[PDB]
This record gives structure tokens, C-alpha cells and sequence, in this order.
RNA sequence: AAACUUUCAACAACGGAUCUCUUGGUUCUGGCAUCGAUGAAGAACGCAGCGAAAUGCGAUAAGUAAUGUGAAUUGCAGAAUUCCGUGAAUCAUCGAAUCUUUGAACGCACAUUGCGCCCGCCGGUAUUCCGGCGGGCAUGCCUGUUCGAGCGUCAU
RNA sequence: GCGUGAGCCCGGGUCGAACGGCCUCUAGUGCAGAUCUUGGUGGUAGUAGCAAAUACUUCAAUGAGAACUUGAAGGACCGAAGUGGGGAAAGGUUCCAUGUGAACAGCGGUUGGACAUGGGUUAGUCGAUCCUAAGCCAUAGGGAAGUUCCGUUUCAAAGGGGC
RNA sequence: AGACUAAUCGAACCAUCUAGUAGCUGGUUACCGCCGAAGUUUCCCUCAGGAUAGCAGUGUCGACCUUCAGUUUUAUGAGGU
RNA sequence: CCGGGACCGAGGACCGCGCUCUGCAAGGAUGCUGGCGUAAUGGUCACCAGCGACCCGUCUUGAAACACGGACCAAGGAGUCAAGGUUUUGCGCGAGUGUUUGGGUGUAAAACCCGCACGCGUAAUGAAAGUGAACGUAGGUGAGAGCUUCGGCGCAUCAUCGA
RNA sequence: GUUGACCUCGGAUCAGGUAGGAGGACCCGCUGAACUUAAGCAUAUCAAUAAGCGGAGGAAAAGAAACCAACAGGGAUUGCCCUAGUAACGGCGAGUGAAGCGGCAACAGCUCAAAUUUGAAAGCUGGCUUCGGCCCGCGUUGUAAUUUGGAGAGGAUGCUUUGGGCGAGGCUCCUUCUGAGUUCCCUGGAACGGGACGCCACAGAGGGUGAGAGCCCCGUAUAGUUGGAAGCCAAGCCUGUGUAAAGCUCCUUCGACGAGUCGAGUAGUUUGGGAAUGCUGCUCAAAAUGGGAGGUAAAUUUCUUCUAAAGCUAAAUACCGGCCAGAGACCGAUAGCGCACAAGUAGAGUGAUCGAAAGAUGAAAAGCACUUUGAAAAGAGGGUUAAAUAGCACGUGAAAUUGUUGAAAGGGAAGCGCUUGUGACCAGACUUGCGCCCGGCGGAUCAUCCGGUGUUCUCACCGGUGCACUCCGCCGGGCUCAGGCCA
């Protein structure tokens, strides 16, 4: 139960911030989970999902597949996957949408700056066990 | 709203041409221009008399009247059988009422919710704290869009001393579906008899029993009731020598043979 | 006997009731005190790669600077960064700026994109005329400065 | 199938996310009528009617389709106080060219003041701008609790010309 | 001409007081069970309206109080049709 | 004292009143036999036949009325809430009763705790100054449920004479 | 005569400033109704209200007694409870109506005029300025210090009081970080459903994800933790010093105190205010132990209590108008605000103003490629989907009203009640059950006794014994009894 006053519990409110969160905000609703040999490695265990890092999909009609994620459409809520598409009546290949949150990152796309984000939470993840073992 | 339907400049055209009297809207070029107005018979006019924000929302009750009927509710918490009219699991409870040794009043003796779920199951309790997970459900009406979106049973009630105690047990019992706590000083009817029916399943501590009789020594005004009877146990009256002896004989059986 | 009229069922029509849903109302409780001559509230006209409205903005015009975050925007297209460092975005924050014509509205007017005056710079032979550019000119009242009026009135 | 009754329970079909029994509590709680309110729909009924302003006919072309589209040839009307040629008030693109399924032109339509895409208004001499009329409003002053009323030369120290 | 003052004139149009008042007309939503009327008295600027008594229902209490009666009989009064 | 027909069979061990007394027609139907075991009995609907049957709501002494409203269907649609009185039902305490204006406290608009004043009641009567409830086992007489040592004691309430 | 002052009144696009408008829920004033009730109506009521006008703030206003009282006396203002539907007003009709005392919430006090600094205008706006001051101006028709009735001034008397600077430490705000299954089987287009096995919990609030998710994601609990800024409070330390200024105890004597104001008459309005409660107009118009009040007009004599006609000031109280936030036994698209949508919008009126209708494909557009008929709109095939009985005229899809197919009736309405008939369609009920005897088949262990354990203390259960005329089950044959519908 919450206690702090500042703390809302409203289906009304909630759906209104959800549904009309801007883009920073939307980053972060859409995280996934790490794979067991990434979370083992970095004491790590989501993150914002990010174009160019692989995935593989565990729900859904679409399971055990993997691929590079190619595009976040974060004003639609969904990730497209290489190689997961359907065809039109045409012929033509289409890409299909799959929510984050029902896949794991398998490899994860580096640079400077992502390195200081997986620092950083590790750094804290830690320090909280340190001062509750007490 | 206090204006709610009140906010047009509608007159009544009178007889004479053909419509029925009501005030009607006035002007055109719109479809609302001649519709009736006003009334609690007219589509967006005003209802029967509008609520008011001064009606009667709380009731005021005898001090003493709180007092028996908080007292009634205790006795009743004593009588097993009444527990399982409650709906109650309580086959494999040792006494009652059941009391535990205050093992439960150290720093952390029971601050962790898997240490207070293990002694519960010791006790003969877990049962009924079963009895709660297992029952839950989704709301049969409007209320679920209003904030009440599930329903589940009622589980047992943990009394306490927190002088003696320390109050370091309610975090250790908060997060388990069902169960209660509350001082010893401050009992609620509204747990002690959930929905005006008697028989809470209640688990004491030692320090609690032994400041109860404390506790209605001190209130001033307040003294015990006495009953109407003295005997309730009705077939050992009506069966005694004492009234047995004295009777007339009797005139008939539990079944009349017809006559004619 | 058909056709016609009437009653019931199945399927197909007309119409939008019923059931379930809700980024909206309504009522109560708690916290705070901040518009404007340094030009407000309101009105008009414009601004996008492709827009009529709605939302945002003002010729620096679907926005500029600064701080944080850390890879997008998306109906189409192109292009940029692609996190080295020089940094995506209708992102968040916001302390520096721009801010057309009006409006208490202030050179005089206005049913007119009407008519003047003062100071300076630049051109045309120019202190005086014509054109371009910059800065100014409302009313009531207060304190001070300076120039005055009156046999109101003092001394010489 | 049950119940004197208001009603309750089951079978068959359609459909797609929530719902009920029992004891207490609570109310914006039960409709045929009010020339009742809002919305939808009939008979009448393929009915009343689509008759002022004299009037149309032949050939060809276009087109799926021509009485009311275009060419030529006949027959007619307005008859200079015109059914002609230009303006003021008012409207605001109705103006021109190309093209077009539906809707509109109370019959039709290949045509249109309709629908879509583009284009079009050039002044020292024509107007406004300048002057005053009937009138309206500032300034000096006087009323009115006040929003404001009167007052227009007055019971005012009210200007402009040169070197 | 009681004529005209935006299809409005024997006192225009618009918003508000305003859900103005009506002894007067219209309507007022499921079922079963038991009981069951009045249009008469007195007063009122009272006569299409009220108060007041009567007629009706519901809740009871006192005893299950030799207790009563829209009736006959016997004795005994009053009356001017 | 003998015949002939029609309709009906409630009840469910014994018990009673009786008689023509190995038993019976006496406090309510049994015995024997045939056909069929399914649409045969039974039920729902449609239609013909015999008898019966004026349009509802409303005001009114009187409505089927030549008295008014009503073409049809769906959804909406009218004795409520507050303060102040009163009689009656349930509940707590009882010569008293009432925590909640406020304070303490809290798992925080809940629940729990506190007590100084105050309201109603405990005494009336006069316009007012004012005064202010026992002769008696809290009286006598007639009724009176219940109890009773059978002599009486006598609730509630009613009528009556007194303080 | 010249020149130089002062007083009053003016000019300037002189130097520097300031006001107007918006908002108005709540606040301070002015002005001012009628509908209605009185069963009619004029005093009355509605109401010292609606409409109209002026002026402010986060609160405003009020406020430190010319008060209440009649006591053994209280002691600035405001608000709640009570006083109290009371005293009183009123065609004494309908109706109206306060205050002192008492308990509580919140508490806080002050400064001018009237005196000679007179051994020294000791005071202030502005300009320029090494920053230290200088210069003009205001002002003696009065700028500072001193005094405000609780006092005070003027004298005695001898004790006491004060100025600067550091400052640990704490509080408020922003920001970084936080536990546990995507384990196995079934249904399903998709587990977030059912079954099995685990884990976290100071976290089982809420939301999303292809259907009801504590452990898939955001968040939710707890004290901590990385970094940044500005304020406030504050334990305790380091330093001067009496030129000056301040408090207390006593006293002969002094002791200034607000004028067309108070008060009186009269007129109007208002109040519960009654020979007149407040306010305002007109006429008259004061005093020094004087003046006001002491709820019945007047004269005489006492008593009580304050000290008007100048001024400032936080809190407890009102309000959802503005900017934020949290909630509910409220409403669920004819409801709830007029507006859940490009709503104060489209549209009407010369104008002031009036003012709607309108939410829902699917998890995902995967929004129908190709062939064929047609001038085209479209149709027929063929595709997508779990579903096109979801095709953008899109969830579900009722009634009025209409088309086709099927059944039936009809000589100037139809519909309805009771009771047979015919045709069509249909729910039940019945199918066997108990018992006895004979035979076969299989399994035990039936009665009794010993040990143990319960329990209603005499009744049972478990282990051992039993071992074929006992006990239990099945099958085959015969017999009695009971069983459905109509007679
Ligand atoms: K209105
Ligand atoms: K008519
Ligand atoms: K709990
Ligand atoms: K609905
Ligand atoms: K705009
Ligand atoms: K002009
Ligand atoms: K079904
Ligand atoms: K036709
Ligand atoms: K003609
Ligand atoms: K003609
Ligand atoms: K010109
Ligand atoms: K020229
Ligand atoms: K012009
Ligand atoms: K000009
Ligand atoms: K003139
Ligand atoms: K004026
Ligand atoms: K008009
Ligand atoms: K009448
Ligand atoms: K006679
Ligand atoms: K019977
Ligand atoms: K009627
Ligand atoms: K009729
Ligand atoms: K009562
Ligand atoms: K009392
Ligand atoms: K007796
Ligand atoms: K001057
Ligand atoms: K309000
Ligand atoms: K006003
Ligand atoms: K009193
Ligand atoms: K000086
Ligand atoms: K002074
Ligand atoms: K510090
Ligand atoms: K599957
Ligand atoms: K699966
Ligand atoms: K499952
Ligand atoms: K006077
Ligand atoms: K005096
Ligand atoms: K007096
Ligand atoms: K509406
Ligand atoms: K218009
Ligand atoms: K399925
Ligand atoms: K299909
Ligand atoms: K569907
Ligand atoms: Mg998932
Ligand atoms: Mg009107
Ligand atoms: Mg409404
Ligand atoms: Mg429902
Ligand atoms: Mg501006
Ligand atoms: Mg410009
Ligand atoms: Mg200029
Ligand atoms: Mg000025
Ligand atoms: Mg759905
Ligand atoms: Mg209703
Ligand atoms: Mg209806
Ligand atoms: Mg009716
Ligand atoms: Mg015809
Ligand atoms: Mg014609
Ligand atoms: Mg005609
Ligand atoms: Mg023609
Ligand atoms: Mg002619
Ligand atoms: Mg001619
Ligand atoms: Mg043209
Ligand atoms: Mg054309
Ligand atoms: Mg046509
Ligand atoms: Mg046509
Ligand atoms: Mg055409
Ligand atoms: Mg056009
Ligand atoms: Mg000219
Ligand atoms: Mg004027
Ligand atoms: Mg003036
Ligand atoms: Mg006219
Ligand atoms: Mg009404
Ligand atoms: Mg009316
Ligand atoms: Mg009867
Ligand atoms: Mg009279
Ligand atoms: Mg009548
Ligand atoms: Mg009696
Ligand atoms: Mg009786
Ligand atoms: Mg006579
Ligand atoms: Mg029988
Ligand atoms: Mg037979
Ligand atoms: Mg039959
Ligand atoms: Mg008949
Ligand atoms: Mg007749
Ligand atoms: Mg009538
Ligand atoms: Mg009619
Ligand atoms: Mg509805
Ligand atoms: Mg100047
Ligand atoms: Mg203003
Ligand atoms: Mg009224
Ligand atoms: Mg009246
Ligand atoms: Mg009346
Ligand atoms: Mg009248
Ligand atoms: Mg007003
Ligand atoms: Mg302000
Ligand atoms: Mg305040
Ligand atoms: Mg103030
Ligand atoms: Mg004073
Ligand atoms: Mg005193
Ligand atoms: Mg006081
Ligand atoms: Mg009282
Ligand atoms: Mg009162
Ligand atoms: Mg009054
Ligand atoms: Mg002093
Ligand atoms: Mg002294
Ligand atoms: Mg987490
Ligand atoms: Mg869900
Ligand atoms: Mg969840
Ligand atoms: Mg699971
Ligand atoms: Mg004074
Ligand atoms: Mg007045
Ligand atoms: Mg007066
Ligand atoms: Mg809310
Ligand atoms: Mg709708
Ligand atoms: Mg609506
Ligand atoms: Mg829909
Ligand atoms: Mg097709
Ligand atoms: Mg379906
Ligand atoms: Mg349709
Ligand atoms: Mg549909
Ligand atoms: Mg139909
Ligand atoms: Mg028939
Ligand atoms: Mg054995």
C-alpha cells in the first residue's frame, strides 16, 4: 500500500500520464530485461532499449526469433526487429510491431555514454545491499 | 451544480397555438431554438428536486450504547461455534481463546513478513490466511471505475500491548492479505463484528490479556451490564425437580387422533 | 383457384434501443499569493518542405540562445548528428533575447493603411525643396531649477 | 417447468468480458395517458400537383446516353419610359481557361453563377485625400454620491512674423 | 386612425429579479390479503374554498368485570294531529 | 319392507361409541378381471362451430356517448431534503441524563480517550413587590387483579369527601 | 533715481517621479426595488436583499475603553458554543428580534497636539563628487532630542544596565541509485486462464504489455546515499567600555490634555430600542472637578464608572475567483457542466443577445493483390483475419415500419371469455427393485479369545488366532411381493 501523500492511485490519472507522456518519459517506459550472462556481467538488470543491439522475443506468435532492433516508434509504443515482417495483398514486405517488454537484449550496442548509465545503477545496486546488510 | 439546467431565457408561448405549455427556447437557425426547457420531464432541463450538500451524513450514538455493544462483540469472539457460523477455519486451532507468549515483541522479532507468516502457520493459523488468497475476484458493478476494483474474505485480528510490545510488529503483519492488528486500548467494532456479523477470529499476546481487565476498570462512567437471566441453559430449568414436581398432568400428546 | 387484406416464424432491410467501456464532469478536503505607462486583459494580420482548422510563435515568426538528458522524428521526403567531440528530438528545464498593427493607448485624427511639427545622418547644385534612415512631441498632480507678471508690498 | 399474482428457472440460436445467490445498509428505484420532452417511423399516396410572361422545326457533329449541348438553315419575341449599352448602394471572386464520378440546377443534362486545378485588377491628369453645411466632440468654467451632465467663446495671462 | 415607432403598439425589443402567485384545469409508475365512508351540524367578505363535530382505520390497555340491547311484556306519565 | 339410476372416496399403525358378538355395513374404498405400454391418456398453437362480450384514462347524481386527451414505437418523466413540533414502536442509563464547541491520541476526514461550563428534568404561583407544599402508618368511603396463617392485606385505575 | 529683497500668481518637449485599465468568489462604503405574505389592501413583510456606482488585499475590516456593570467586581479586537426564539418591536395582526455575564480557539502593544535647544536648527530633499565632503535649497508662521495620563516634569539618594566579531551543529529545496519465475504440462490467434513446483515482501497502491500478472516493464515501502544553491535558527568562544545614555526608591510643590465640536430643537431614514437606537440636513450653540454614560419624560440632592471631537498594529475568521494537489456508498454519452470531439464552435439576429448536433473496426491495416462482366458507380470469382454473422454507411444490433419464402382465414370491421372438434408440434412416466430357495465361480476370515489404543466407562477400532454346515461379491435357474396408462 502507498503511503507518501504526493503518491496518487487513480485509474483516471494514470491512463491520462501513460497515453500522453512525452518523449523522455517514453524512453523509459520502454525498458527490457537483460539475458542471464549480461545480467551476471554487469549487476544489471533492465534498461532503456535502444536501435542497433539484439533481441530475442519470448511471447507472442513470433517466439524464439532474434534480430537487430532497426527503429524504437516510440508515438506508437512498438520496436521493429530485422527479419519479423508480413506481406500485403500486393506482395509488399511490412515490418510487424513487438512491445519491448516481451523481449530480452541479448547484445547490447555500446559507447561512452552507455557505459556510464550501466555504472552508474550497478554502483547504487550495491550500495544498498552494503548498507542493508548492516 | 446549483445551475445545472437553469441556464437558458426560456418563456412559455401560451395557448392558442397548438403545442402544450412549457417554456421553450427562443431564436433559430439552431435545432434547440423552440425545445422545451426547464422541467424534470425535458431532455438537458432540470431533475426533481437537486441533492443538497446539507443532508445527513453522520450519526451520533450514545457513549454508552459503543460501549455494550463493543463488549458483546469480545464475548462472542470466545464461542467456537459461533466462529465457524463466520465463516471461520479454525479446525486445527489448540484454544480458544488463543494466546501466544510474546515472542513477538523484540526488535525484528516479527519485523519481517516471512517471520510473521511462519509463526502464524505454527499457531494453527494459516488456514485461514489461505482462505483469503484463494478468494478473490473482480467487482460485479460500476465500482471497479471508481476506485474498488476487487473483493476478498476477512482474516484473523492480532491484538497487541504496545507498551510492552513496541508496535515494531505491525510492519511484519501489514503486507499479508487479510490480517489486522490493533492496540488493546483502542478496539473497533467495525473489526470486531465485520458487516454487523459476531464471531472475529482473534489472536492475543500475553501482555495483552493481562491489561485487559485494566482497561475497562478505566472508564469513567462505564461499569459492566447485567443480564436479564441468570441461567441461560434452558432444558436444565424446565427439566429440574424443582419445577418437575409441581406440574398438572398431562392432557394430550404431540399428535390429536381425529374424532368424528 | 389466383390477386388483395390480416396473423406467426426464418433470412434480408430501416433505425440506433440494450449490455460492457471512458485521457470527461460534479462535490468535498489540503497548500500557495504572483497583472499593468519597464505598455496588461482583449482584438487584427501574418509565420511550416508539402496546412484549411485546432495548438504554438512574431520579419530572429510552427521558433533563437542557455542548462540537463542521451539517439531520434515518422503520413511522405530529404537531410543532419550517428555520442571522437563540434550532440537527435513538436524531449525536459528555463535565469539571456526577439516580440508586426492595435488596445487604459499618448503629435492631431481614423467609416482614411489620412495630415503635421522638432533634432540628426545620407543622397539630389540646397539652412528653406524632394527622397531614405534613426530619435522625439498626450493629460492631471508632487518636489526641485530657471525665465517672468502685479503701485500686493519693504529698504535705499 | 414452477407460482393465485407481480415474477422465477431451464432448452435452441446470435455474441464476445465480465456476473450472480443469501443476511444487513442505502436511494435520482417500478409508466399508456399529462393538446407531456427528445429521437425515429406509418396510412393518406406513386395521391394534390410540376398550367402568368405568344413558339418552335430540319440536317449534321460530340457522346454509353441528347426536347432544354455546339454549327448551319428556317419560323418568332423584346420594339429605344427595351428582354440594348454603362453606373451609385449592396454582394465578394460569382470574372477567364482546362477538366469532371456523386450531390445541386423540384423533368433530363455531354451544359452551368455547381464541383477540381491554375490565371486575372498597372494612374502627377478618373476618385479618395483639401473646404465648409445641417450636425458631433475636445479646451476655460459650472453641476452631480457617481457612471458622467452642460458649456463651443465664455467672468481665460489662450498667438505669429522677420533677421 | 389610438395611427406609426424593423411582419411586434390602448405603452417596442433584450437579459435579470424568477422555478413570480393561483380557493382554478391536466397528470401522478408492481402484486396479493383484511377492514371500509361522506355530501350533514356550528362559525367565517363564507356560497367552485376552510376550521369544527360526525361517519373510518390502526395501536393498545382493564377485567375475560352478571355485561349489555334501533326488541316484546307488565305497571305508570305527557301530547292536540 | 323391497327395487332402479346419478355424483363423490377426504383420512393413513393401534386407541373410541357400539352390535345381529369365532366376527361385523361400528372414529372416511376395497376385492377380482381385460386391453395397451406409446404420442394411446395428457399439454401448447392455429382455425371452423354453440353461447356470451360497446373504448380506454378523467371530471360527474348520471359516459359506449353527438363531453374532453389519445396516428405508432423506443429512451426520459412527478410527495423529496433541512430546521422546529407532536403521538406511538425498539434501545441505553435512571433522580438524573447528554464524549465529538474544544483538548489528548492515531495504522489519519475512521476508531479510541478527557472534563470545566451549559441545555432539558428535579417546584409552583402572581401584572408585580413577593411568598413557597405531611393533623393522620402520606387520610376516610365504594369497587378492584394477585396473594393469604382463610381472620384478611389489597397494585394499577375509576367515582366521592377532606388535608 | 538706481539697485536689491519679500508675498501671491504664471511659462517651459526644463531635472526626477507618480495615477488611469483588467479582476471583483471573499472584503470597505454609497444608492435602491417590485414579484411575494397578510387567504382582499395602504402601515408592515419580502429587505436595511437583487439590479446600479466608487475603493483595496491575500485576507480585508475591527482594535488597546468618553466599555461592561451594580458584583467579594471584570478589563483592546475578532470567531465558535450558550445566553435565546428570550427582554423588546408589531393594522400588538401576519410576522420580526439583539446584548452583558459563562466555557473555549488565538493573544501584543503603542505615537502625536498642547512646554524656550535658546550657551549656539542640534533636523531634512537635490546636484557634484576620491568617497571626504562641498554647494544651493526647505525650514523659526517651527525641522530633531524630551513628555502622552498606566503618567510625567522638577528635586533628593546610591546601586544596578548597554557596544562589535566569529560560530560548531541543525532545518528547508533540487538531483543520482534500490526485492523476487518469463521453470514444466493443457486450452487458446495471443496466457495475464487451469494444473505442478519455487521465490520476495517496512514493497499484495495504481497502470501497461495480444484475456484476471507481487516476481515481464514503469512505479509502490524504508531509511540512507552521489552532487548543488540560497536562506533561517543556534551550543559556545574572542574582544572594547562610560564622553554618553538607561532602570528602581522617596518627596513640599507643579501637572499644559483636540470647538461650528459636544449638547439642544426640528425634519427624513433606520434599529429589538419603547416621551424617540444610530446616521445626515437646517436653526441655536458651551464648560473646568469640567464632560459623557448609568435603556420612562421633569426639578432638587447624592453615588458609580470612564476620559470624546488626532493616529498605527500580527493571530484565531471569510472565500475553490487565480495557480497547484489528494479524494468519494456521485453520473456513465437524451446522464454528468451549454461543451468527454477543430464548443462558447457551426448557425440566427441591425443590435443588446441567443446558441446546438456529434464518443467505440481489429491484437496488428494485415484497409482486399490478380482474373472477368460493365460507359462508370459497381457485381461475380479469388484473397487477409481467430472472426468480414468485424469492410471504414465499421463492437453488440431491440421496437415501430418494409421485402421474399412457408402455413391459414375472409357474404357491410376486427380483436376477446367458456367449452368440444380437426391439423401441426411436444414435456413427462415406463425399461425394473427388494426378499427367499437351488447350483456354479472367486475372495476372504464369520463367531470366540489374547495384546495395544480410543471413548459417551461400556461401547468400539488396529495387530494375532480363526481356516470351510461361517462371512462377503459375481453369474445361472425357480418363487412370492411391489411397480406405468385407460377402462
Ligand atoms: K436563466
Ligand atoms: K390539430
Ligand atoms: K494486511
Ligand atoms: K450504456
Ligand atoms: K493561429
Ligand atoms: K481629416
Ligand atoms: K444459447
Ligand atoms: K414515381
Ligand atoms: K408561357
Ligand atoms: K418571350
Ligand atoms: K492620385
Ligand atoms: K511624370
Ligand atoms: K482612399
Ligand atoms: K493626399
Ligand atoms: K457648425
Ligand atoms: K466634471
Ligand atoms: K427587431
Ligand atoms: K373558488
Ligand atoms: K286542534
Ligand atoms: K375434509
Ligand atoms: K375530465
Ligand atoms: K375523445
Ligand atoms: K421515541
Ligand atoms: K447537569
Ligand atoms: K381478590
Ligand atoms: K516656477
Ligand atoms: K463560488
Ligand atoms: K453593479
Ligand atoms: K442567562
Ligand atoms: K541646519
Ligand atoms: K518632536
Ligand atoms: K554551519
Ligand atoms: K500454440
Ligand atoms: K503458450
Ligand atoms: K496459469
Ligand atoms: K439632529
Ligand atoms: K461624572
Ligand atoms: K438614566
Ligand atoms: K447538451
Ligand atoms: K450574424
Ligand atoms: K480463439
Ligand atoms: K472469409
Ligand atoms: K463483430
Ligand atoms: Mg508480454
Ligand atoms: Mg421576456
Ligand atoms: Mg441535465
Ligand atoms: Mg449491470
Ligand atoms: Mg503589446
Ligand atoms: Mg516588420
Ligand atoms: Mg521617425
Ligand atoms: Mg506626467
Ligand atoms: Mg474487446
Ligand atoms: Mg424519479
Ligand atoms: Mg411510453
Ligand atoms: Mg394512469
Ligand atoms: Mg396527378
Ligand atoms: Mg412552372
Ligand atoms: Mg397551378
Ligand atoms: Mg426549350
Ligand atoms: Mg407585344
Ligand atoms: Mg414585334
Ligand atoms: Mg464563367
Ligand atoms: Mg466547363
Ligand atoms: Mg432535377
Ligand atoms: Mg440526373
Ligand atoms: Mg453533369
Ligand atoms: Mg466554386
Ligand atoms: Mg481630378
Ligand atoms: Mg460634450
Ligand atoms: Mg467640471
Ligand atoms: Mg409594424
Ligand atoms: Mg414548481
Ligand atoms: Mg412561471
Ligand atoms: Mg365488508
Ligand atoms: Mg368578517
Ligand atoms: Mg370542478
Ligand atoms: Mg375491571
Ligand atoms: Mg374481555
Ligand atoms: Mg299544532
Ligand atoms: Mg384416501
Ligand atoms: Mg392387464
Ligand atoms: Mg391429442
Ligand atoms: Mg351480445
Ligand atoms: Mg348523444
Ligand atoms: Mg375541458
Ligand atoms: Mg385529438
Ligand atoms: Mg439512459
Ligand atoms: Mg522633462
Ligand atoms: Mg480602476
Ligand atoms: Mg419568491
Ligand atoms: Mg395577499
Ligand atoms: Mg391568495
Ligand atoms: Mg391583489
Ligand atoms: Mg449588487
Ligand atoms: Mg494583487
Ligand atoms: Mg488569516
Ligand atoms: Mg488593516
Ligand atoms: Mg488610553
Ligand atoms: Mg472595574
Ligand atoms: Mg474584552
Ligand atoms: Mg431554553
Ligand atoms: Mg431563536
Ligand atoms: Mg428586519
Ligand atoms: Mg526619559
Ligand atoms: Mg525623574
Ligand atoms: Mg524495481
Ligand atoms: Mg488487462
Ligand atoms: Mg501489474
Ligand atoms: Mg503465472
Ligand atoms: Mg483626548
Ligand atoms: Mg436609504
Ligand atoms: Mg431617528
Ligand atoms: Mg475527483
Ligand atoms: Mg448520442
Ligand atoms: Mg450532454
Ligand atoms: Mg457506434
Ligand atoms: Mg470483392
Ligand atoms: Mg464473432
Ligand atoms: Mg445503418
Ligand atoms: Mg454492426
Ligand atoms: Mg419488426
Ligand atoms: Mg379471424
Ligand atoms: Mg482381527
Amino acid at each position: 500500500m502507498k503511503v507518501r501523500p504526493t503518491v496518487s492511485s487513480s485509474r483516471r490519472k494514470a491512463r491520462k500520464a501513460h497515453f500522453s507522456a512525452p518523449s523522455s518519459v517514453r524512453r523509459v517506459i520502454m525498458s527490457a530485461p537483460l539475458s542471464k550472462e549480461l545480467r551476471e556481467k554487469y549487476n544489471v538488470r533492465s534498461i532503456p532499449i535502444r536501435k542497433g543491439d539484439e533481441v530475442q522475443i519470448v511471447r507472442g506468435a513470433h517466439k524464439d526469433k532474434e534480430g537487430k532492433v532497426t527503429s524504437v516508434y516510440r508515438l506508437k509504443y512498438v520496436i521493429h526487429v530485422e527479419r519479423v515482417t508480413r506481406e500485403k495483398a500486393t506482395g509488399q514486405t511490412v515490418p510487424i510491431g513487438i512491445h519491448p517488454s516481451n523481449v530480452v537484449i541479448t547484445k547490447l550496442h555500446l559507447d561512452k555514454d552507455r557505459e556510464n548509465i550501466l555504472a552508474r545503477i550497478k554502483a547504487g545496486r550495491e550500495q544498498v545491499a552494503k548498507a542493508k546488510g548492516k | 451544480s446549483e445551475k445545472a439546467g437553469h441556464q437558458t431565457s426560456a418563456e412559455s408561448w401560451g395557448t392558442g397555438r397548438a403545442v402544450a405549455r412549457i417554456p421553450r427556447v427562443s431564436g433559430g437557425g439552431t435545432h434547440r431554438a423552440g425545445q422545451g426547457a426547464f422541467g424534470n420531464m425535458c431532455r438537458s432541463g432540470r431533475m426533481f428536486a437537486p441533492t443538497k450538500i446539507w443532508r445527513k451524513w453522520h450519526v451520533k450514538i450514545n457513549q454508552g450504547q459503543k460501549r455494550f455493544a463493543t463488549a458483546s462483540a469480545l464475548a462472542a469472539s470466545a464461542v467456537a461455534p459461533l466462529l465457524m457460523a463466520r465463516g471461520h477455519q479454525v479446525s486445527t486451532v489448540p484454544e480458544v481463546p488463543l494466546v501466544v507468549d510474546s515472542a513477538a515483541v523484540a526488535g525484528d522479532a516479527v519485523a519481517k513478513t516471512a517471520a510473521a507468516y511462519k509463526l502464524l502457520k505454527a499457531i494453527g493459523a494459516g488456514p485461514d490466511v489461505e482462505k483469503v488468497k484463494k478468494s478473490k475476484k473482480l467487482r460485479a458493478g460500476k465500482g471497479k471505475m471508481r476506485g474498488r476494483r476487487h473483493r476478498q474474505r476477512r482474516g484473523p485480528l492480532i491484538v497487541y500491548s504496545p507498551e510492552h510490545d513496541g508496535k515494531e510488529l505491525v510492519k511484519g503483519f501489514r503486507n499479508i492479505p487479510g490480517v489486522e492488528t490493533c492496540p488493546v486500548d483502542a478496539l473497533n467494532l467495525l473489526q470486531l463484528a465485520p458487516g454487523g456479523h459476531l464471531g472475529r477470529f482473534i489472536v492475543w499476546t500475553s501482555a495483552a490479556i493481562k491489561q485487559l481487565d485494566a482497561v475497562y476498570e478505566s472508564k469513567k462512567g462505564f461499569f459492566l451490564p447485567a443480564n436479564i437471566v441468570s441461567q441461560a441453559d434452558l432444558s436444565r430449568l424446565i427439566n429440574s425437580t424443582e419445577i418437575q414436581s409441581v406440574l398438572r398432568a398431562p392432557k394430550g400428546e404431540a399428535r390429536t387422533k381425529r374424532a368424528c
